[PDB]
């Protein structure tokens, strides 16, 4: 008929995630509410850093989305630079910083 | 010797008790039950 | 002044038995098993002799190793055996039926009973509205082998309680009965409780305590005393009461004026250039507040209502930097690809663009210290009352979080009208069931044969003998509540008449005392020996004061 | 007097255990910061881990899982 | 509601507060009962001079609506 | 069939900049952030369902390990998002 994942509202798929969920070991038993709960984390933690994105490539005055957007938008946030506060960036650059007494 | 037999199941086996017999009686119409005398849900909001 | 609750005070002397010579095997015996008390007595009396909660304790002596057994009464005699009492309840039903067996065994000595090949006695029986069938099994199995006992009648209280006030036996009206677990409507006619129309809602006074104790859990999250479930019994015996209107006094509960007089506080149970220049300053300053105190106090209130709105501005600032989807989050993000995307002062503005989380609060002690320094210029030449979240914990009163007396404080405002409403609205305690008015209108309107606008000649006998019963009746307001809301829904000009004992926990008691005195239709209700051995457990005895069966 | 359990002598002897020899007279107030900080993040994670476990004590197992989650990872108290 | 024995007038006064909860945002406005009786009678006084009916009888496009 | 998740955030990017374009740098960035929280929250919960004697993995474990990956802000909506998410499954009628 229809799929899950409009049953419960998302766009995100739940059967994918359950696939991936049953054969990678984890446990030997998995509920129902497992990939409906994960595929919502996953879709607001999307949106958000899609949002920031956003905001960034168009404060960049240009069309598209560029990595060093991604760069500003990881760093310029507080949270979401302490949830990936360990991995390096692909072509992002470093966010620009002068200590003060460097200022004559 | 009884086994203890608490509150919550005793409302499972009288209500399997009762959908046993009205099967048994489709193959009949309750006066006074334990399910019946419950009040309904109110009509306004 | 606030009141000091505490637990219950024990009982001193112990619970007498009356004397075995007054005995006879020949009289009956009315035992009234209910959830929260036992009522037991000999039919001659008008009162029974017997009256004690249903509990129980194992007692364990730790130096004469022995298991003792207290019940009743006798657990109210040290907190330890109070603490630790038993009920064989499990909400409506019967679970444990050695309790019960025990429990029965200290009363039958208790009421100076000689007994041979078990008790030769009838006995009268109370029971539950539409009773699971392994209960009655059960009481038909333990009375008929463990006490050899001649005869049993089986009756709800409610119908007891309605024969006690209307002796004829053949009257018709409605039955209103507020009981430890549960309260139920049931109309009568022509002495017959048509139990087809019968209804229960599931709300007790248990229930009741626990919402209080719950609203006080969630109310005082940091409340250093464990209360125990009889003070939270006492609070609810004590102050709580059915509004009259509880549409439009919750409007009106919070304000000032209300709250000086329905406010109760119950109280936990416990036991060299730069100085010369600065000594000059300090000398003319002194010298123009000796000369004009009025012109320098103005002047320093100005300068200390500047210094005010300059740290409101700066705390405003500050709280708006900490929403990342306010529109200086944004500014600032703009401002930050403008210095990553695309001179002394853009210099000095990359230098103005950092994070300065300790310095702004250095800046905030300094405006701080500069304000106190206002003040005190000033002084040399936030209120509760808009509250309405310290209204509702600290009442119309100034709190002093250092008091020790305050810390163990607690008020009751809104609580004493929102624990007794549950009974009329049951989708405030979590029962998505209808309330006690709009089951009395479905009843009285729209059955028996009466149609919506005209009422039949038996709801109108139905509206004139209206019975309002249950120990859960002690609250007050209740009967003028009900009346208001029967006169509401009814049609104009009809006869509402409520009754109410002046003790609604005994009447069940004199019900069975009364049915047990008269001796013609006694014998409509016993079962004998010879009856449950030839028809079995799986019996009903149809009467006008007992359940029906099951089916049609 | 709440946070003043812990005082001179003990933080005197923990920095004599970092093998230092001059203190300062006041680096009091940002090693009792750094020490509730550290704290009320493990007692955090040991007050989820046995949240979930529906024990409503505090035992050493879940403390000792909290610091082998945080990379300090203690032994001898189990594991 | 509002009904009139003798004329026949019929005014809507609003939807009763007893409904108010059907829904969290509403069009319709919410009055509370009535405390009154259902039913009242009074007797009143008309005083009316030539001219009124006059007028009453010579509208030349039409009887308006009330 | 090489298996990403390129469609379902180009949608979800799409709902609320319609006029943006992604890069396939930026596009394996967001696949790999993706894989990356999976493997961690899903291997936090296998560990917290070895913890409890538990063979089973369902709801509660994954909410309680999204209330220890994620900071707090982001754990709140994150467990408001996907309870509402739940609840919308199970009332399926």
């Amino acid at each position: 008929s229809q799929s899950r994942s409009a049953k419960a509202g998302l766009t995100f798929p739940v059967g994918r995630v359950h696939r991936l969920l049953r054969r990678g070991n984890y446990a030997q038993r998995i509920g129902s509410g497992a990939p409906v709960y994960l595929t919502a984390v996953l879709e607001y933690l999307a949106a958000e850093i899609l949002e920031l994105a956003g905001n960034a490539a168009r404060d960049n005055k240009k069309t598209r989305i560029i990595p060093r957007h991604l760069q500003l938008a990881i760093r310029n946030d507080d949270e979401l630079n302490k949830l990936l506060g360990n991995v390096t960036i692909a072509q992002g650059g470093v966010l620009p910083n002068i200590h003060q007494n460097l200022l004559p | 010797t009884r086994r203890h037999k608490s509150a919550r199941q005793l409302i499972s086996d009288e209500n399997k008790r009762i959908n046993a017999l009205l099967t048994k009686a489709n193959k009949l119409v309750p006066k006074a039950t334990y399910f019946s005398v419950e009040a309904p849900p109110s009509i306004r909001p | 002044k606030a009141v000091v609750i505490d637990d219950p005070p024990l009982r001193q002397t112990p619970e007498p038995f009356d004397e075995q010579s007054a005995y006879n095997p020949q009289s009956p015996i009315a035992i009234d098993f209910g959830s929260s008390k036992l009522r037991a007595g000999f039919v001659n009396h008008a009162t029974p002799t017997h009256i004690f909660p249903n509990a129980l304790t194992k007692f364990r002596d730790r130096k004469l190793n022995k298991n003792f057994t207290f019940v009743g009464n006798d657990t109210l005699l040290d907190q330890a055996v109070r603490s630790q009492s038993r009920s064989p309840f499990d909400g409506p039903f019967v679970t444990n039926w050695n309790l019960t067996e025990e429990i029965l065994d200290y009363t039958f000595h208790h009421l100076g009973v000689v007994p041979d090949n078990g008790i030769p006695n009838p006995i009268l029986l109370t029971e539950r509205l539409a009773t699971v069938q392994s209960q009655r099994t059960n009481w038909y199995q333990i009375l008929f082998e463990t006490y050899n006992v001649p005869g049993v009648t089986f009756g709800i209280d409610s119908l007891f309680s309605f024969y006690n006030y209307n002796p004829s036996g053949n009257k018709t009206g409605l039955v209103i009965s507020c009981g430890h677990e549960d309260t139920n409507v049931i109309p009568v006619v022509d002495g017959a409780g048509i139990l087809t129309d019968a209804k229960r809602i599931n709300w007790g006074g248990h229930q009741a305590v626990d919402y209080l104790n719950d609203l006080m859990a969630l109310k005082y999250p940091y409340f250093p005393t464990k209360m125990s479930y009889l003070q939270y019994e006492t609070m609810y015996k004590d102050y709580c009461y059915v509004s009259r209107n509880y549409d439009e006094d919750i409007e009106k509960i919070l304000t000032l004026e209300n709250l000086d007089t329905n406010d109760v506080v119950v109280e936990a149970p416990f036991t060299e250039r730069v100085a010369k220049e600065e000594e000059e300053k300090k000398l003319k300053e002194q010298q123009w507040r000796e000369t004009d105190l009025n012109g320098w106090i103005k002047d320093k209130r100005l300068k200390l209502n500047k210094l005010i709105k300059r740290r409101k501005e700066k705390l405003k600032l500050r709280d708006e930097m900490k929403d990342r989807k306010s529109q200086v989050s944004q500014n600032r993000m703009k401002n930050l690809a403008s210095l990553a995307e695309d001179n002394d002062e853009d210099w000095l503005i990359y230098t103005d663009i950092t994070q300065n989380p300790e310095a702004f609060e250095e800046a905030l002690e300094y405006e701080y210290k500069d304000i106190v320094e206002l003040e005190r210029l000033l002084l040399e030449h936030y209120d509760w009352r808009n509250s309405i979240l310290h209204l509702f914990l600290r009442g119309p009163r100034p709190h002093d979080s250092e008091n020790i007396h305050e810390q163990h404080q607690m008020h009751l405002n809104v609580e004493r009208i929102r624990v007794p409403e549950v009974i009329f609205q049951p989708t405030m305690g979590g029962q998505d069931q209808a309330g006690i008015c709009e089951l009395s209108e479905t009843i009285l309107l729209k059955k028996f044969g009466s149609q919506p606008g005209k009422l039949s000649q038996t709801s109108i006998d139905m509206v004139n003998n209206v019975l309002i019963t249950g120990g859960n009746a002690k609250v007050p307001g209740l009967k003028e509540r009900i009346v208001k809301e029967f006169t509401g829904f009814l049609p104009t000009g009809t006869n509402i008449t409520v009754n109410m004992s002046s003790d609604p926990s005994l009447d069940a008691w004199k019900g069975m005392a009364a049915l047990a005195r008269n001796e013609e239709q006694y014998r409509k209700t016993v079962i004998s020996k010879k009856e449950y051995e030839e028809y079995g457990p799986e019996y009903i005895k149809e009467h006008k004061l007992g359940n029906t069966k099951y089916f049609e | 007097d709440n946070i003043q359990g812990i005082t001179k002598p003990a933080i005197r002897r923990l920095a004599r255990r970092g093998g230092v020899k001059r203190i300062s007279g006041l680096i009091y107030e940002e090693t009792r910061g750094v020490l509730k900080v550290f704290l009320e993040n493990v007692i955090r994670d040991a007050v989820t881990y046995t949240e979930h476990a529906k024990r409503k004590t505090v035992t050493a197992m879940d403390v000792v899982y909290a610091l082998k989650r945080q990379g300090r990872t203690l032994y001898g108290f189990g594991g | 509601i509002y009904i009139e024995a003798n004329t026949g007038a019929v005014k809507r006064v609003g939807r009763s507060d007893a409904y108010a909860t059907e829904f969290d945002l509403e069009t319709e406005e919410y009055v509370p009962l009535p405390k009154g009786e259902v039913h009242k009678k009074k007797e009143i006084v008309q005083d009316v001079t030539l001219h009124d009916l006059d007028v009453a009888n010579a509208r030349p496009q039409g009887g308006q609506d009330v | 069939r090489k298996e990403t998740y390129s469609s379902y955030i180009y949608k979800v990017l799409k709902q609320t900049h319609p006029d943006t374009g992604i890069s396939q740098k930026s596009m394996s960035i967001l696949n790999s952030f993706v894989n990356d929280i999976f493997e961690r929250i899903a291997t936090e919960a296998s560990k917290l369902a070895a913890y409890n004697k538990k063979s089973t993995i369902s709801a509660r474990e994954i909410q309680t390990a999204v209330r220890l990956i994620l900071p707090g802000e982001l754990a709140k909506h994150a467990v408001s998002e996907g309870t509402r998410a739940v609840t919308k499954y199970s009332s399926s009628t």
